[PDB]
RNA sequence: AUUGAAAAAAAUAAUAUAUAUUAUAUAUAUUAAUUAUAAAUUGAAAUAUGUUUAAUUGAAUAUAUUUUAGUAAUAGAUAAAAAUAUGUACAGUAAAAUUGUAAGGAAAACAAUAAUAACUUUCUC
């Protein structure tokens, strides 16, 4: 190679190219996943949610009320702060870290008609310790996430090594899975109806969890995981069963409203929150 | 029932094949599909099930929409707005979809494909838009037939060209592909489709083949020649292409000269620009334009001092490129052009 | 101008609601075309060796048709792999007493029971009530104290008014909308909340402005109310 | 040579797989995939007509909240002050549950507490 | 000292042969501890299951109500059998003889 | 072509046949496959003459041939776990820190953390 000189030539018009649409080559990738001719399609929309109904018809109204505040304005975030020009030094000086964090933090607006709470979606952690001497647990936990949730799980693999918990790198230690719309909303149904109504002692989920912009996380243990009825029904194949974390991800702009969205989908709460 | 009439509605807007509008509008799965021509294919296939009573529902519905469109449509009075509202209107139509595409949309037939109709005018600029449209742009880019000739280019028309007379076959020029001299020795034919609301009755247009790459040893560098050139021409939506039945001898401004390059003197490239003169108001017939012949260079042409003095705009575009090989000798004598000059190999 | 608390009690669907005839066809053929895309069932994991579970379920299964040398088959020649053909759909059939789903529709629905809280398990209801004259509204009370808020005196007089048979929860405390009027120089104050459980059971004898109550839902509400109130507190209703 | 452990893990992994489990590419006839293209069309435009009446349903709500904040705010203060007052720790309550898609035995419960 | 399965060489799949994961579940019907019944899809092949334990019948969701039985598994353990086994006690008498202890 | 059934079609592309051009083009025809590849007495299917069986039919037995089961990860032009360190084409953006989350703690894994004025298409008052 002549030279390594990345450098993009200017244009003399206007017209947006994808080359994706010259090449002949892929003729079946230049379809959408949604369109019927492409072997991505999967249909969709096949029965009616009873969650998002629910939340559609009675939730959006009563959280637009409850959120209301009168003559509200935007509470701008932490962001990176400018430095006075009383100094030549600071004509091209980067601009300083936010006054108490290293990252910026997002805006909060008020709540309006258009940008009420809701569920955007649920990922499920499961993360064998004990695989880091048997690979074929995470096989096992990847089983049962499909089984729970019924959409494909995704591999975990370590990236850090640490002697003290004998945890290499490059190797399978769990799944993952991402949950959105009827799918997230069945698996929130049966938890709620089901699992945790069967656990020993059960209060709910701490009201000081979840982080500081939407989104609250809870853990699941092995027998906790064995309430669910396709474990429950084939018992048998399952001498061992996993736990598990759960994050739900939302449209709230805290945590408070996220909490007050979750107790309408009935998950009760039980620790003083902040 | 809008979509079912056709008192007004051109009859463009409707599957002429009698089995496909039955089977599309069938009653119940009692038909078989002619797409598949075969009988042995029509029993293998299946269609996917409840489909057709679905089918209905979502015509229904879509028909209303129509409905309420063509209302507000006869009522609008500017006529852009008239335009939107029938494309909206027509856009959904299945018979129109299946017109559109699945058949073709060049060498259109006026009764399945009327350029005449809005929402024809519309899916085939959506068409364009997809692939010709991003490929031309591209060629010309990367061929540097923009900055060269004219600073830049805002493409709206679709112009095809074509070599009928030289060899015999038939061939759609690619943009920016290398042609013989024996297959650019007699003249070129353009197809310009319009998909915008223009007067046709009163709107004209010029062509302008130019060469920006003949070379120049007064300054040690190239210049440009005017190769073809028309002026005055008409077009229609649906007739469209031009050809020497099309146009007279005073449409003419510069005969055709045939693509002659000289050996070792570089790739040339022939570009191909369309304009629209302008539009005066308050007068009646085409406005045509005289223009000054024995001011006209015809090889030292300056494109855009052309395009500035007579007040053209370019709508449309194509290219192709040339080089020396064995025929050009031939091309020469037959066009009576002095012998061709011969430059070093080497460019010092 | 004298203030004045109204309140809407609703009581939110108990059941899914019902389906369009566009909706319940588009589900249906979504279906179809889910079942037509749908992977073989591994009845191998589910189902163990030489087991009787096993045996059953094979037995209710019917089988493909295989491919064979020397004859013809118009459809297609079979491509089977874990015993589905892959041109087609797949079809699997199936204190233990069956399930008996419950009725959708009660004996509400068909008396035509305009009182009690089950005219309509998948519509939300409202309650109505009527004043002196012959227009159906919202109740409402007034209040001079002022020493309470309007949430906490609208749940306080419905209590009183039920006579100790309601149980209602308050959304927020922030009224939800405002009837202005000029005769008699009155500001009437909306207030939202919801029934969990109990009775209405109007108790007063002394002729209150209440005299007959109703659990509308909104298309009734639009056929009882005056078309004027309908379009000024249409929108605090829920459609379904 | 493998353990019975690895054969049911095996299987596991095999109701993984999509190998030897997925059907024919869904091949569709010109009449019929323009049927289906209305079908979508059709659906689209609906949810966004329902989406755009829930939309404007909650616009027409707020706009009522603020008419009332603003009347009761002039009017009295002190209830004003105490519907502004926020609700940071709400919950909703336990029985008000998700709709289900068949009823239960006893439809509604008239006694509490 | 890990034990692992060998991986085999992955099959190939191109771009744009790609397809989605459609498992293969079923419309089961899935019965309350009240008369409650949800359809749901699931993998197991069992078109009916009825749950004895639930959010029907918790306190935690069901606050309001007056009375709530609880129940477990039956024929499992010896649950229920401290009962069955003395049968001379039965249900208010142990309640008044279990009265106070008079001791200090 | 046969095979449930009474003029023929008018697109991109792919395949088959053929011939125009010192032009990888045109005409007719059709619309296949797209997760696969040896080796299985033993699991599961579909195919005949007795059969019991009611024109059938049927369900069950016996054999000949064939089919399925070798059950294996990526389903995304994958994107900062480990594996191909040289070419080309397409595309994307890391890292720390903070807040949470079963075992989980300083340290394992997942999630969240800057602003939408302007421009389009669609829906809607």
């Amino acid at each position: 190679p002549k030279s390594a000189c990345s450098l993009v030539k200017p244009v003399h018009h206007l017209v947006k190219i994808d080359k994706s649409k010259l090449s002949p080559r892929f003729p079946e990738l230049k379809y959408d996943k949604s369109d019927i001719r492409s072997p991505g399609f999967k249909p969709k929309d096949t029965h009616a949610d009873r969650l998002n109904d629910h939340y559609l018809n009675t939730l959006q109204s009563d959280l637009l009320l409850i959120n209301y505040s009168h003559n509200a304005a935007v509470v701008k975030g932490l962001k990176q702060r400018a430095w006075s020009g009383d100094s030549p030094y600071h004509l091209n000086r980067p601009p300083k870290n936010p006054r108490g964090s290293k990252a910026q933090l997002p805006d909060i607006h008020p709540i309006k008609w258009s940008n009420i709470p809701g569920l955007e979606s649920v990922v499920i952690n499961c993360f064998v310790r004990e695989a880091r001497e048997n690979q074929l647990l995470a096989i096992t936990a990847a089983l049962q996430l499909q089984q729970i949730t019924g959409c494909k799980p995704h591999p975990i693999f370590s990236k850090n090594d640490v002697p003290t918990w004998k945890l290499r790198k490059g190797h399978q230690m769990g799944a993952k899975v991402e949950l959105k719309g009827k799918e997230m909303s069945q698996f929130l149904s049966t938890l709620t109806e089901i699992v945790l109504p069967r656990i020993r002692e059960y209060k709910g989920i701490s009201n000081q969890s979840g982080n500081r912009f939407g989104g609250i996380s809870f853990g699941l243990t092995a027998e906790d995981i064995k309430f669910f009825p396709e474990i429950d029904a084939n018992q048998d194949s399952w001498p061992k069963t996993f736990g598990m974390h759960i994050n739900i991800n939302t449209s709230a702009q805290l945590d408070y409203q996220a909490r007050t969205l979750l107790s309408g989908f009935q998950f009760p709460f039980f620790g003083e929150e902040k | 029932h809008i979509w079912s009439d056709f008192t007004t509605r051109p009859s463009s807007l409707s599957i002429q094949s009698s089995k496909v509008k039955n089977y599309l509008f069938q009653k119940k799965a009692s038909l078989d599909p002619p797409s598949i021509s075969r009988r042995s294919n029509r029993i293998k296939y299946s269609p996917p099930e409840h489909i057709d009573e679905i089918f209905r529902m979502s015509y229904d519905f879509l028909e209303q929409r129509s409905s309420k469109f063509y209302e507000l449509a006869n009522k609008t009075k500017n006529p852009l707005k008239k335009d939107a509202l029938l494309i909206k209107a027509e856009i959904n139509n299945p018979e129109v979809q299946y017109n559109f595409q699945f058949n073709n949309k060049l060498n259109n037939v006026k009764d399945i494909i009327d350029y005449d109709v809005p929402v024809y005018r519309h899916l085939g600029k959506q068409h364009w838009e997809s692939y010709g449209q991003m490929l031309l742009m591209q060629r010309l880019e990367t061929l540097a037939a923009i900055p060269d000739t004219l600073p830049t280019l805002v493409p709206r028309a679709e112009v095809n060209i074509k070599f009928p007379f030289s060899t015999g076959v038939n061939k759609w020029i690619e943009p920016g592909e290398f042609l013989s001299s024996n297959v650019t020795s007699m003249r070129p034919i353009f197809k310009i489709q319009e998909y915008e609301l223009v007067n046709v009755e009163k709107q004209l247009y010029t062509v302008l083949i130019v060469n920006p790459d003949v070379p120049d040893l007064s300054n040690d560098s190239f210049k440009t020649a005017l190769c073809y050139g028309l002026v005055n021409i008409n077009l229609t939506y649906n007739d469209n292409l031009i050809d020497p039945r099309k146009f007279h001898s005073s449409n003419i401004i510069a005969d055709y000269l045939p693509p002659v390059p000289e050996k070792n003197a570089g790739k040339q490239r022939f570009v191909v620009w369309v304009f629209r003169q302008p539009l005066i108001e308050d007068k009646q017939g085409p406005n045509m334009l005289e223009i000054d012949r024995k001011e006209l260079s015809r090889d030292d042409f300056d494109i855009r001092q052309f395009t500035k003095k007579y007040n053209l705009t370019a709508i449309g575009a194509h290219i192709w490129r040339s080089e020396w090989d064995a025929k050009v000798a031939a091309v020469r004598e037959k066009y009576g052009l002095p012998p061709g000059r011969v430059f070093s190999r080497v460019r010092r | 101008p004298k203030i004045k608390v109204g309140v809407l009690l609703s009581r939110i669907p108990i059941i899914k609601s019902e389906l369009n005839e566009l909706e319940k066809k588009y589900y249906e053929y979504q279906s179809e075309l889910e079942k037509r895309l749908m992977w073989t069932f591994p009845a191998y994991f589910y189902f163990k060796k030489g087991t009787v579970a096993e045996h059953k379920f094979l037995s209710l299964q019917k089988g493909p048709i295989s491919k064979k040398n020397g004859i013809w088959f118009p459809r297609g020649i079979p491509d089977i792999k874990h015993g589905r053909e892959r041109s087609t759909k797949q079809e699997v059939k199936l204190v233990n007493r069956p399930v008996i789903p419950n009725d959708r529709i009660t004996e509400a629905d068909r008396s035509n029971d305009m009182k009690s809280l089950e005219r309509q398990l998948s519509r939300t209801l409202y309650l109505l009530v009527k004043d002196k004259s012959g227009t159906w509204k919202f109740p409402n009370f007034d209040l001079s104290d002022e020493s309470k808020p309007l949430h906490v005196h609208a749940e306080n007089e419905l209590k009183l008014l039920s006579g100790d048979q309601i149980y209602t929860w308050s959304v927020s405390a922030t009224p939800i909308g405002v009837l202005q009027d000029e005769r008699n120089r009155t500001a009437e104050f909306i207030v939202k909340s919801h029934i969990l459980a109990g009775k209405f059971d109007l108790v007063a004898s002394k002729n209150d402005a209440f005299e007959d109550f109703a659990w509308l839902t909104k298309g009734e509400i639009s056929e009882y109310v005056p078309k004027d109130y309908f379009n000024k507190t249409e929108f605090l209703l829920a459609d379904n | 040579s493998l353990s019975p452990l690895a054969q049911r893990v095996v299987t596991q992994l095999s109701v993984m797989s999509a190998s030897r489990k997925q059907p024919k590419l869904l091949k569709l006839a010109r009449e019929d995939l323009i049927k289906h293209q209305t079908i979508e069309k059709c659906w689209s435009i609906y949810q966004q007509q329902q989406r755009e009446r829930r939309n404007l349903q909650l616009e027409l709500q707020y706009k009522s909240i603020e008419r009332s904040m603003n009347l009761l705010q002039e009017l009295s203060p002190r209830l004003f002050e105490a519907a502004n007052a926020s609700e940071k720790g709400k919950r909703f309550p336990m029985e008000m549950k998700v709709p289900t898609d068949f009823p239960p035995n006893t439809l509604w419960h008239y006694n509490f507490r | 000292t890990r034990i692992t399965l060998p991986r085999r060489p992955a099959k190939k799949i191109q771009l744009g042969k790609s397809r989605p994961a459609i498992y293969h579940q079923f419309n089961v019907k899935m019965e309350l501890s009240d008369g409650s019944v949800v359809i749901r899809r699931s993998q197991y092949p069992k078109g009916e299951i009825r749950l004895i334990q639930d959010q029907r019948n918790n306190p935690l969701w069901n606050p309001s109500r007056d009375d709530l039985v609880v129940v477990d598994a039956n024929s499992g353990g010896s649950l229920d059998r401290f009962n069955k086994r003395y049968s001379s006690l039965f249900s208010t008498v142990e309640l008044s003889e279990e009265n106070k202890k008079k001791t200090q």
